[PDB]
């Protein structure tokens, strides 16, 4: 009835599809503690395979907890799922080893590419968004008054696009 | 100097017209000026001293 009760949280688990980051570890592991003692004497290998069918659903709730999120999908077996899914997955993210954490390194690595994309698109801005410091002369015209405070800046921004180019995640936006 | 101005003059004539920075730097007349007026004015400060 507890192996049962366990098949329904799961369920319950599935009908949500909402990023399990904490509850699904906890329903799955204070229940095996009392389960893995009685589970010997109990035998019925129906509630042991429960059991383990509520145990690897608590290790993936971890693991599943934009371009990052779509090429997540594709290292693990599955097709706008991180899109259609995240939205409304039932039990496809839960479902989807070394070949699973290896496809996770490809998405931080991913992750980490799209945070210097924003880092860059944050430059893009200030730099429209900035305009040439014109200060008086008399009209006797204006002229820069400040060109150091913008030459600061270009060498910053230069050595940070050089430390970009020499992280490996640069390659897709090195251009 | 009386030209040279003028050439400078003009310049700044463009700046009010477009003031944003990635445009200055850009630029056609302005990018290409700037060396050319500076051999011209560097000349007529050499002559002046």
């Amino acid at each position: 009835d507890s192996v049962i009760k366990n098949i329904q949280q799961f369920k319950e688990k599935s009908w949500q599809d909402v990023s399990l980051a904490k509850m699904e570890e906890d329903a799955g592991k204070y229940g095996e503690q009392c389960s893995r003692l009685p589970k010997d004497l109990k035998e019925w290998q129906a509630y042991r395979d429960l059991k383990n069918y509520i145990d690897s659903l608590r290790e993936q709730l971890p693991l599943i907890i934009p371009r990052h999120w779509e090429k997540i999908k594709e290292i693990t077996n599955t097709k706008l799922n991180y899109e259609n899914p995240d939205q409304f997955y039932i039990e496809e993210i839960m479902g989807a080893l070394d070949f699973r954490e290896d496809i996770e390194d490809i998405t931080e690595s991913a992750d980490k590419q799209l945070k210097i994309r924003t880092g860059l698109d944050e430059i893009n801005l200030y730099w429209n968004d900035m305009q040439f410091q014109f200060g008086i002369w008399g009209k006797r015209m204006l002229n820069g008054l400040i060109v150091g405070t913008i030459l600061e800046r270009l060498e910053e921004d230069q050595l940070q696009l050089s430390t970009f180019n020499s992280q490996r995640h640069v390659t897709p936006f090195k251009a | 100097f009386q030209g040279i101005d003028k050439n400078w003059m003009k310049i700044m004539e463009k700046a009010v017209e477009t003031k944003k920075v990635i445009p200055c730097c850009q630029n056609d007349m302005l990018k290409d000026f700037l060396p050319d007026l500076n051999r011209k004015l560097e000349d007529c400060q050499k002559m002046l001293e």
